[PDB]
This record gives structure tokens, C-alpha cells and sequence, in this order.
């Protein structure tokens, strides 16, 4: 009866399964740890805080290995609720890492929203949008202070901490380049909020304090970390109204084995939008009712997860002239790559095409190194953009091939490629093994 | 006044090359299509890449 | 899964064959040569009206891994001796034509998966090296036998000729290379020749001569590694080749089939010193 | 002050965490890989594509092996805004994977719903609709390109590829089977819609390419893969109108090892409906109005949380005439033999039992060995159906041992296992190791 | 195709591809020991009702024990809406015993504060649909409630506990069961007449082994990692008006600590940890005329609008020396949940952790509070200054200051998650240190 | 086969070596004289062997 009468219906058919068995599932031993405690301080910033400023941050030597680094931000928003759209990481628009002299990486805004709308996911991001945004229906006039997390390679696991303590000789430093404008805060799209508050900034940098004995071991031994890098240029592209299906060839400029390629097409005066606006819930001002416009978004709903209100119709990656793969329409790289490599939603507008099995990971699953090609082309199809924004009888009724006439506006391309780099850390020294 | 031994100006790791100097590696290594022999050659691979140094020596008087 | 760590051993010696299959019926004969080849395992004996033994096969055999210098352990060998009636060995090709035999086969281990010493040899009776047996006798008397192994990459320790001569071989005479004499020395009765020992040959009134033509050497680039061989003839003859004592240097082996060369002949000494007059 | 002072602060206590450590996980060393790439080719359909019709596609031999297999379809809506519940797979109504003429799995239509609702979860899930439903109240005429990708044992894990570059002498291929009706597209209920255009099906496969040394060694070696299989037999339930309380007893017919039995019960006419509608909003077409009817779902609403709508009241299994586990009420196997196995969230109407520690994963953690028992058997004990669907007065205050009228409509009983099997590799011939 | 990607293969290469050591398209499976799991009820020893107190001893029916689910039926006495957690707000305190030493102590509240933090994604939807009625359900609805329990044991099998092991010992788990449950049998505190007496039953999956390995586990010494729970509550000093209290806490925890965590709660409405206010769902009838701020609308109890939330800072100090400079509130409602478990936290809830992965069971980090002398947490509070009842005040202020209707938030609960060890050995166990 | 659509061939091994390939089309013009431009190249729009 019960367990017993389940335990003894054994076979030949189980050899495979618990014959000459390995482990146990009900006893698991646990690895002890070299002991180490963790501090978040204050560091100072150089320069003046504000709209359109530009300041930098000198991690001092506090301990022993850097791991996250979280930016506060203190705004007071201008709008009342939905008038805002991650305004905490919109002013955060480059953020660039140095260390001894060398540049590692740099993150706009626009790809700390791309990450967040592809690789942060379900209640994660959530959070997410709580620490960069008003979301619990904020009136004018109401103060956040907001977090902004960091995403470099050393910033979400410890596996890559950056050891100070084996940097001796060389500072390590980030510089934060401020927006000059923030949606809803001092700015209403184009039109400026009289009386709006500069912003007040803190960084706040995680250490970790290791125990004497390995830390000599840090001080005097080389170190290689096999971490990653963010590549980018933007560029420009183009869809008409009517009659033609557009196309264009993007050049492309990334070198090393990249985890994958992601982009987005964006109206650069509404940050975060990358998809057509239309008078249909969620999709522009004032959606539903007769002051609805679609030149202006309902902000706080920018992201959508309508692929008819997106840009790209078709999308193939040349290398060399050779076909990577046989062309896929757009929502292949909006929702079937992230859906096989990520496991979460991307929003309309973002695309992914991964060379990764599992590119939200750190363990290397798979790269394409572009060191030996000398063209790399992605090869873009545009919707046509013939349906009137006002009328959701055509914007919500119509055929694949197109969508609505603001679509026109996403004129901004920003292709990311993640890759891959090796810092070396010797005798106090730090650098990238191959620079390119 | 300031202890600073190394200048940071991406000097000591950085290896600034042109993909090209992938001849001069074949060169060393003979054989040409290495898009699978650095795969049966890591440690030679690896030993290629790494450093060589020159030292400053002063002396200082004791007082 | 080596990159660059193995030395320059060239198998200057190789073997082939222009002959044609044949079953399991053999006999070779050429100017009153004889050599008794059955099937029960291929070398028997040989000889003009005599026998130099009535039981022992000449096998090969080689000893992939050597443990500490011991014997009979991990030797897989051509012939199941052991049983000396079951042929228990996978033979993949048997040519012939007159005068000159040829044969390829699978070794096995002659301690099959037992453990008859300390530890399991392997888990098969049959192992994965195949050896070769090539005989060409020549008008003369004089007959070459070639003998090929083929190492997975790895150093080991072979034996290229098992052979029992029969009592009647007291009287061993060896030129020095340096062409000293033709010494007849037999007082220590436990005869290691190195190279130093050109050509053997025993005596009593009519000769087995034994002349190595070839055998392989790191000699391309004259590496610094291990490549002795030697002669053994204690009461029993063994030519066998060493390349490492369990480890050698950390260095491994490309694992190329090598092979050797090594000249047979009979008559009295009066042949014998006209046909190894050439020095 | 700071972490530095916990640190110190050792002792005794400590040993067992920190005393003679093994690791230190603040420098991470990850593996290196074996050199291969990813690629998508387009598959050519034999056979006429259409409603009712069955096709075969075989798997052109481009790659090495094989891992995820994405069904293309293009549909056009028939109806408005929630009319469709997940069509594109109730398109795709089966499919079976062929390895040189021996079949290895079996997949239909509302497993993949019941797989969907049961194993995946969070941001996944709402992605894979949008791969296969609409989502954005879009209206009648409206085209989108759908994706159904599959779940065979090779398709989401990479470590089970389908080795094509080892089955030199066997083809490898799957049978569609589209279904003749689709709730919003080619029929509305039971009706068929006028003018509905036939859908566009393309089945793409995703391939890989290795590099020279594994290529060879994946040609050249047989392989010994475990695999996952998808047992059915379909059935009929007992749901009882008044008064009776209604008890089941359906001997099982499965073989093998297997990881869990799963089941639930179905509405022939309303695919993906697995509980009562009643007239509560969101629950059937007009519900809350008094246009409200109870005999039509509001289809894009289909799925529910509420158990209230449930028709299972208790159920167990029993092996050779001895019960396998304690009696439990039906709400124990849709909410808590999920949380305590797959970590998700389960809909009403889907209930689980599982076998092993880790149903959701690949590592094998317990099983079922039924081809050792003599008879296994499935008992269900149904709710009494006395509920006036139409009054929420009875519908949200009512006993747990009763359910709505409504319930009688959950006519089809599908009991599901998922097995255990290997797939042998041999001199370029396969075929799986254990018959049943 | 992709032919083309292996050819562009370069130096960058040799840290990736050189030497292999995995692939990913071959993947072995490790065997395991032939084991079946099986269902089954405990007895409940004792009267189950409003405000007792009842005990279970493990039958030993199996070689291990492992996840234990107490199940509960309610009458709920309102309409959807006057219900908030009501299943596991009922199991008030549950005591764990092995042998005779008391080993670890859950509460309700740990129970919402754990949901609050550690539980996230559909898995936290689900565990509110085993805890509550979610679905709008109406007044006199039954419903089977299902609360698992969170001890060392119950999540992982590696730390299921071997009954086989501990034969001469005693297993047992003492529920205290709540006076006053919200929409069941009171509401706030106004009795509901003609409210039903739970039932309870109690069910636990065993684990059985086949011969080799039970035998190891009868006849080993065994060493568990074991994790522990302590709590004591106290006040807080939440202010009225033109102050922000100061308040510290000398805290009593000890043994190697994972992490502490804390909220700020009205002691009469179970998982209420902010003020009460006049905005959608932060109050009985908000944004309407019959709005009122004294009592919530008690299924939204939870919420995130940390401007509802009482703490402006908090900083932990230990033996006289901070430990690290003084964060606001936000921080640990906000940002030390994403670091370290990468889910939500209402606001209310708060969090820091010594940890670096608290939500896993192997160490990543602790303080060992057995060797600190003075472990004080230091608070900051908001300004009670915010008429809770005009939504334009309660939606357009600074950070500073809360609602008026915060002073409610009179209870203090700080938890502490720490390690000890659990030794195992001829039959009877215990710790190897308790302090 | 149709407008639009991608099909395939395997050619059957029914003897030893491969020379021409000849496409057969038939379609039917809706047009007038002068109408058409190489119709039944244009219908093939590509093909990868």
C-alpha cells in the first residue's frame, strides 16, 4: 500500500533510471565559503548634478571586491499620473566604466530599457519600474527618490567582482553624462515645466570584505575574468506613408564573440517609444475620447505588446555577403527569440536575434565572433504605414504588412551587441586582453 | 609623494592588434587553417598572449 | 588530446603487400627453407630438415602500460598461446603467394579481464592493436620478417620477436659494431647486446643468424627523449624495444604505426661471415 | 565599523560555514565549450495545408542536429475582440514525431494548453499567448502571424538534440494534423463563419553546426539519449446533474516510467473551457448584462482561477487494489501538487499528481513504473451540479461540494502521463530501447 | 547559414572553444536511488476552533518527512473584499520539536512577511489562491484553504528530515489558532454572528527508500544545515505631527545570520503595513462618498505606495560602530529584495540582508550574531503630517512625511533567518548549538 | 504550387549524372498583346540548389 506499493514496481525498464544509483535527492552537502561580508557606501561625485550636466564618480578603496552599484536619483514630477516613463533611468542617458585608463563599457538610457524590456522579467521588473518610476497613480507635485541598478559585468553576480584589491595602481571610474530633459518632469514632450527641480544624485557602491587569507591571495596572484561588453553606434532609418514596402541594408560595426544582436526603432522625443501611437487604449493621449491625440503618448503606457503598432516587417543578418539564416518577419525577433533564449515578454518594438543558448546567462552558450568578418549587414523590411493612427476600425482591423502613419516617426535605430572580453589583473594593473 | 608604480593609459593587458596579426601567428604556428587548431593547441595559444617586462631600478639614500 | 608534446619518432620502417588471399591451408618453401606455418597460429617453426622448437609460436606482444617494470602483466600478444589449441584471435587478412606469407591481426590480452595478478588487465579477452606478420624468403636463404604495432598515442614498452630456439643454441657468436671481432661469448649465460651488438648468430654447427636491418629512433631532430632497444637471450629470445618506464619526461607518443626489420638466415659460419661481411 | 566588523566578530559557530573552505564563488570559472552555431531554415510541407487536413513534413538534413521546431501560421479573425482563445494551437490539433518509420511521441492540441496552464508560468506564458492569441482587443479582419513552437524531449533542451548527423539511414519527420474548426476563425461556436480565410501554415526548424572534432565524434559514435514521452488514451466523465454525487473509476492504460499523471475535463464544443461558465464577469459573452448567457463563454476568458466553476470534488489513485496516496479534494491536485513541484500558478479545471520531485525539470526525480502494476486506476469524485449558473448570488456563496449546472458540459475525460524512454543511436539507425 | 559563424572563428576564441571541457547538445543524467513519495494525514491532537491550541505527532510512516501542508475550511462571514489572507492569518503560531528541544517557531506574520519577500511570480498568485478567496467570491462561500509550511525542511529535499534516523525522538508541531480572523469570524473587531468553527486537517508527503540507502540513513551520523527563525516583537515610535521619531531597537538575535527583516503593522488588521488612505485601494470605500481611512479595504490590504509606509531611514549598528551608512526606507523595501532574491515587496515590508543569495540554502554570507555584544537597529520615522483622507495630498507629497492615519502602526516586528546545525546520530537528534 | 508560394524537388537518383533542368509552367494571360515581359521567368522568382 501507498509508498511501498510504488517502491517495490521496480524493472529491467528502471536500469537506466535508479540501477547502480549515483546520488541521493534527501542529503545534500553544502560547500563552505571563504568568509566575507558586504558594505554599500556613499562615493563622491565630481561635478555638479543636474539636467544636461555631466559629473563622474572615482570608486574609492573602501574593501576589497566591487560588485552592484546603485545610482538615487531624487525628482519631483510636474504631471499627474501617466505622464512619466522611467524617468529615473531617461536622465541616466550614458553611463560609462574605466578602469586604468581604458574604457570597458557604456549604457545609454535607451539600451537600459531595451535590457529592462528584454532581459529583466516578471516581478523583477515590476520592481523595476517601481524603483525607476511614479506608479501608484503620483500627482503633480509628488517627490521619489528612485534606484537605479547598474548592469555592468561585474554588477549582478559575484562570480566577475572587480578586485580593487588587485588594482593597486589604477583608479576605477564612472561618468555619468545627465539628460537634459526627463518626461514629466521638466519637460511635457517638447514644452518645458516652469519651475521644475534639478535632480539630486547619490551612488551608492556595494563592497565586499574578504577574509585575510584569500585576500593576500587577491593582492599578490594575476586574475582573468572572462565578462562582457556592451558595442554601439546608432544609426537612421526610414519608412513612407503609402505605395512602397521599404528596405534598407544596416552596416554594422561590432567586433569579438557577441552573445546576440537586439535593436529597437525610436521617436527620439518621447523616450522608450518604439512603437506607432494610435487612438486605441493605451496607444497615445487622450485614447477613446475626442481629445485623443496620436502625436502625443499616454506615457506611463509607452511599452505595448501590439506588434501591429511596430515598424519591421522582416529582418535578415548577412555576414559577408552569406545569408545567416532565411529571412524572418519581425516578430520572430520580437517574441519567438526571447520566448527560446530569455523566457520572458518583450514588448513590441524590441527585437532580439541571439547566437546564444542562453544569452541571460553568464556561462558562455554559443558566440558569433566578429573579428573575422569584415560585413555584417542586418537587413531590414518596413511596414507600410498607411493606416490613420485615429481610426481602430483600420488600426485594429487590417493585414500584417502594415500599420499606422505615426509608425514613421520611429526614425532612430539602436543596434546593441553584447559580447565578450577578457579583464586581465596583475601586479595592481588592469585591462581588456584584446582591444578592438 | 604619490605611490602611483603603473601610469593607466592602457598599456600592461591591452592588446592592440590588427585581426592580421593572425598571419604572423600562422607564421609562428606554420600551418594556416587554424579555425580548428587553436582548439587542439590551448596551451601554446594561451603562452603566446602573455607578457614580457622592463624595470625601473633607483636607489635612494638611508638616512 | 595532445597538442605539441610528443617527440619526432620516425617509423622509417613500413610494411605492405602484393600477394593474394588465402584460407587456412599454408606451407612455405623456397631452396630447401622451410617454414611450418598452420593454422592453430601462424609461425610454427622453420628450417632446412631441423626444428628450433616444437610447442612455442614466435608471437609479438607489447605491454601498452607498464606498472612497475613487471612481467607478464598488460602483454598482449598475436598468439593464445596459453591454450596452445584454440585459436581464439581475430585474424583480418591472410594473404600469400609462394615464398612469401603476409598476415594481419588483432592481439589480445594474454590474461584476458581475470585478474591473475593484483588488478583487471582489461574488460575483454580481445584488445584494440593489430599487428603484422610479413615473410619473404630469398633465393640466398636469407629471409626478411617484418613486424608492425599500432599505439593509440601513448608510450609502451614492445616486443618485436618471442622466439624459443631449441637447446642445440650454446654457441653464440656477435660482431661488435666497431668491428672489434666476431666474439664468441656465452660466459655470463644471461646476454643483453646493445647497440654495440651489430649481428648474433647461433652455433652450435649450423648457424640462426639474426641481423637488424631497420628500427625506428628519434634521430629527425634528435630530441632528448627515450628510444632504447636492446637483445635479450636468456635461455629464451626477445627482441624488444622500450620508449617509457610508466612515464618518460611528461612527453607523449604521436601514435603512428611503427614497425621493424629485421634479416633471418641459416647455414655454417662459413655463410654466415660472407653474408654479414658487408658492415 | 562596517562589514569589517562582523568579520572579526568569529568564533565556533562560524566553523561550519567558513572553517576550511572549499570555494570562493567571487572568481567564477566557466567552462569552455565546443564551437557550434545556430541556424533557422524553412521546412517544405508535403501535402495540402487546410481545416481538417493532414500534412507531413520531413526535416531537410542542412544541420548536425536538431533542437527547437516552431510551427507558422497566418490567421485572419472571423470575430471581434474575445472571441479566440489561443487558436493557433488549437490549430495545430496534433503532431507526432516518426524516427525512420517508429513513431516516439504524440502531442495534441489541448495537451499543449494543458501544458502551457500547467508547466509554464510568469512572463512565458503570457509571451506564448502572445505567439498564439490575440491580445490587444484587436477586431474582425485583422491578420497576425502566429508561432506554436513544440515541446517534444529535444525540442527546449539543447543536451537532447536530435543527432540528424548521426541517423544517416533513417528520415526524421513529424505529421501535422490541423483541426477542422477554430473557435473565432473558421467557426463562431458551432457556426461557421462566412468568408473565413483558410490559415498559412510554415514549419520551421532550428538547426546546429559544429565545428571539425565533434562533428566527427557525433557521426561516428552511437548515442544512448533519455527522452521524454506524451501517453493518451481520451475518455468520457459521469458529471451529475441533482443529488448525486458521481464516482469514476477509469483503469489507466499507460506503461513505462513516467513523471506524473495529469488530467482534466473538456467542453468538445469550447476548446480550452475546463471548468462551468457561469454569469460572473469575465465568464461568459455578456456576463454581468442582461444579455448574459451561460451556454457561451467569453472565449477570451476561457481559462479561470475560480475552483468555484470546478467539477472534480476528490480524487486518488490506486495501484493493484491498493490506494497509492490518501483520498485528497480536487482543489489539492490544480493548487497545491503544482506549488509543490513546478512552482507556478495552475487555472481551474487542470489537475496534477506528480510522481517526481522535479516534474518540470529534465533530471530525472522519481517516476512510476507502469508497466509493473497490475492495475492502476484513477478515481474521481464529481460535485453536484445543482449551481443556477446564471445567479452570482449562488454562484459566489455556495458549499465546496457543489459546482454550477453548467458543469454537465464537461463531457471529454483526458487523462495524460509523461513518460520515460531512450532513444538508441546505432550506425546512423535509430530506434527506442523499451516497447508498450 | 550559420556554416558561416563557425568559419569566423578568431584569437578571441582560445578563452571559449580551446581545449573543450562540456557541450551542450550531449548531456548526461545522474542516476538516483529508487525512492516513491506518498500523501498522507496526520492526526490533529486536540480541539480545533477560534483561539485554541492543538499539537501533531509524526507518524512515522516513511524513511523521511518532508512537505507538510495544513489545510483549513472557512465560511467566510462578508463579501469579496473583507477577506485579506485568511488562511494562514488563523494558523498563529506553529511550534517545530524534535526530541524534546524546541528547534524552530513560525508565525502568521512571518508567513505574510515571508510571501511579502522571499515567494514571487505566479507561485506567490498561487499561494494567495491556497490562503484566500481571490475571485470576488460572496458571503457565506466555503472554501478549502491550504497553508504550506516554510521550515528548513519543507522546500528542498536535501533537508528532508529522516524519521528513520530518529526513532527514539519525537516529532511534533504545535498550531495556535487564531482568536480573531478578518472576514471570517470578525470584522475589524466586530464579531460576525453565526460564524462557522474551522476545520483542520493536517497532510504531509513521506518519502520511502529502497534498502541500501534507508539503511544508511538508520545507522549514519548525519549533519543537516538547518536554518532557524528567531522573533520577538515590540513598539514602534511612530509620530503624530512636526516630528520624525528617532527609535532604537536593541535587538536579541544570535547564531550566523542570513539577513533581518522588519515591518511596521496595525496589530488589528492582519497584513496591514501602511496607513490607511483615500486612493484606490488603500482604503474601505476610496474614491467614493462613503470613503473612510480608519479601515482598509482589507483584500487590497497589500500595496506598494511606500509613501503609506512609515520609515524614512534605518541603520544597523553593531558593538558602537555602524555597520553601514544610514539608507533611506525605500532602499530596503526597494532595492535589497532585487539584489539579493530579484522579486516585489509591499510597502511596509522591509529587508537587508548579510546574504548575497538569502533566498538559497547554501551559505552566501552572514553575521554571526553569537559574537556581537550590542546589535542595535536604529529608525527614523516619517512625519504623520498627511490628511490620509484628500488623495491630493496623499498622492502629491515629499518623501519625508506620510498620512496622518500611520499612528495605527503601533507593533514592530523584526525577524532574523540564521544557520545552525542539526546533528542526527543513533536514533535521536539535535543541535550542535543553541543560543 | 501557386502565387506566392515556396515548394521543392528531390531529384530521384533514377540514373547516374544530372545535366539540364527544364521548368515547365503553364498560365494563362488576363492581359492584352504586349502585356506580358518573360512571365514565366518572372513567376520564378528564385531558386537555391
Amino acid at each position: 500500500a501507498g509508498g511501498l506499493s510504488q517502491l517495490v514496481a521496480y524493472g529491467a525498464q528502471d536500469v537506466y533510471l535508479t540501477g547502480n544509483p549515483q546520488i541521493t535527492f534527501f542529503k545534500t552537502v553544502y560547500r563552505r565559503y571563504t568568509n566575507f561580508a558586504i558594505e554599500s557606501i556613499q562615493q563622491t561625485i565630481n561635478g555638479s548634478v543636474g539636467f544636461g550636466n555631466k559629473v563622474s564618480t572615482q570608486i574609492s578603496r573602501n574593501g576589497d571586491l566591487i560588485t552592484d552599484i546603485v545610482v538615487e536619483f531624487v525628482l519631483t514630477k510636474g504631471g499627474n499620473g501617466g505622464t512619466t516613463y522611467y524617468p529615473a533611468e531617461e536622465l541616466l542617458q550614458d553611463v560609462e566604466l574605466e578602469i586604468g585608463g581604458q574604457r570597458i563599457d557604456k549604457h545609454y538610457n535607451d539600451w537600459f530599457r531595451t535590457y529592462d524590456a528584454l532581459f529583466r522579467m516578471n516581478d523583477d521588473r515590476y520592481n523595476y519600474r517601481r524603483m525607476t518610476d511614479w506608479v501608484n497613480n503620483e500627482l503633480v507635485g509628488a517627490q521619489k527618490r528612485f534606484y537605479v541598478p547598474l548592469i555592468f559585468f561585474f554588477n549582478q553576480t559575484p562570480g566577475l567582482a572587480l578586485p580593487l584589491i588587485a588594482l593597486q595602481y589604477h583608479e576605477v571610474k564612472l561618468y555619468f553624462t545627465l539628460a537634459s530633459q526627463v518626461q514629466g518632469v521638466n519637460y511635457n514632450g517638447s514644452s518645458a515645466i516652469a519651475g521644475a527641480a534639478q535632480p539630486t544624485m547619490s551612488v551608492w557602491v556595494d563592497y565586499i570584505f574578504l577574509d585575510t587569507q584569500e585576500r593576500t591571495r587577491f593582492a599578490q596572484l594575476p586574475h582573468e575574468y572572462l565578462i562582457e561588453q556592451l558595442q554601439f553606434t546608432g544609426s537612421e532609418t526610414a519608412t513612407p506613408s503609402a505605395t512602397t514596402q521599404a528596405s534598407q541594408n544596416i552596416r554594422l560595426n561590432f567586433n569579438h564573440p557577441t552573445k546576440y544582436l537586439a535593436w529597437n526603432f525610436n521617436n527620439p522625443t518621447n523616450y522608450g517609444q518604439y512603437t506607432a501611437l494610435a487612438n486605441i487604449p493605451g496607444a497615445c493621449s487622450g485614447a477613446g475620447t475626442a481629445a485623443a491625440t496620436v502625436t502625443t503618448p499616454d506615457y506611463g503606457n509607452t511599452g505595448t505588446y501590439n506588434e501591429q503598432l511596430a515598424v519591421l516587417d522582416s529582418a535578415k543578418i548577412q555576414l559577408n555577403g552569406q545569408d545567416r539564416f532565411a529571412t524572418r518577419k519581425g516578430s520572430y525577433f520580437n517574441k519567438v527569440q526571447p520566448y527560446q533564449s530569455i523566457g520572458g515578454v518583450t514588448p513590441a518594438g524590441v527585437y532580439l536575434y541571439s547566437f546564444a543558448l542562453k544569452p541571460a546567462g553568464r556561462q558562455p552558450s554559443g558566440t558569433c565572433n566578429f573579428s573575422r568578418i569584415d560585413n555584417a549587414t542586418l537587413s531590414l523590411t518596413y511596414k507600410t504605414c498607411s493606416i490613420d493612427a485615429t481610426s481602430p476600425a483600420a488600426v485594429l482591423g487590417n493585414t500584417e504588412t502594415v500599420t499606422a502613419n505615426t509608425a514613421t516617426l520611429l526614425t532612430a535605430l539602436n543596434i546593441y551587441a553584447k559580447n565578450y572580453n577578457v579583464l586581465r589583473i596583475m601586479s595592481g594593473m588592469g585591462g581588456l586582453a584584446y582591444a578592438n | 609623494f604619490r605611490d602611483t608604480a603603473s601610469i593607466g593609459f592602457s598599456d600592461t593587458h591591452q592588446d592592440e592588434k590588427t585581426l592580421r596579426f593572425l598571419k604572423k601567428q600562422i607564421s609562428q604556428f606554420i600551418k594556416h587553417l587554424k579555425e580548428y587548431y587553436p582548439n587542439n593547441e590551448l596551451t601554446k595559444k594561451l603562452v603566446m598572449k602573455y607578457s614580457d617586462v622592463q624595470l625601473l631600478p633607483y636607489t635612494k639614500g638611508a638616512t | 588530446t595532445f597538442s605539441l608534446n610528443v617527440p619526432v619518432n620516425n617509423s622509417i620502417a613500413t610494411i605492405d603487400f602484393a600477394e593474394h588471399v588465402n584460407g587456412a591451408v599454408f606451407k612455405i618453401e623456397y631452396n630447401r627453407v622451410n617454414f611450418i606455418a598452420p593454422s592453430l597460429y601462424p609461425i610454427s617453426g622453420l628450417g632446412t630438415a631441423v626444428v628450433f622448437d616444437l610447442q612455442k609460436g614466435e608471437k609479438a606482444s607489447q605491454r601498452k602500460i607498464t606498472e612497475f617494470g613487471n612481467k607478464d602483466i598488460r602483454i598482449a600478444d598475436e598468439i593464445s598461446d596459453i591454450a596452445a589449441d584454440d585459436h581464439s584471435v581475430l585474424i583480418t587478412t591472410k594473404l600469400m603467394s609462394e615464398s612469401t606469407p603476409g598476415e594481419l591481426s588483432r592481439d589480445v590480452v594474454l590474461n584476458g579481464e581475470i585478474a591473475t595478478g593484483r588488478i583487471n588487465m582489461n574488460t575483454g579477452f580481445v584488445s584494440d592493436i593489430i599487428h603484422t606478420k610479413k615473410i619473404s624468403i630469398i633465393d640466398d636463404g636469407i629471409v626478411d620478417y617484418y613486424v608492425k604495432i599500432n599505439v593509440p598515442a601513448k608510450y609502451s614498452h614492445g616486443i618485436v620477436e618471442v622466439v624459443s630456439g631449441t637447446f642445440l643454441n650454446d654457441i653464440m657468436i656477435h660482431l661488435v659494431r666497431n668491428k672489434n671481432k666476431w666474439a664468441l661469448m656465452d660466459s655470463k649465460m644471461y646476454i643483453v647486446n646493445n647497440t654495440n651488438g651489430f649481428v648474433i648468430a647461433k652455433n652450435p654447427d649450423t648457424a640462426m643468424g639474426v641481423s637488424l636491418l631497420e628500427w625506428p629512433r628519434g634521430a629527425v631532430v634528435f630530441p632528448p627523449y627515450y628510444n632504447f632497444k636492446k637483445f635479450k637471450n636468456v635461455n629464451k629470445w626477445s627482441i624488444s624495444q622500450q620508449i617509457a618506464s610508466c612515464v618518460n619526461t611528461s612527453v607523449k607518443i604521436p601514435g603512428g604505426e611503427y614497425s621493424w626489420k629485421i634479416r633471418l638466415f641459416f647455414g655454417p659460419i662459413w655463410q654466415v661471415q660472407e653474408s654479414i661481411n658487408s658492415v
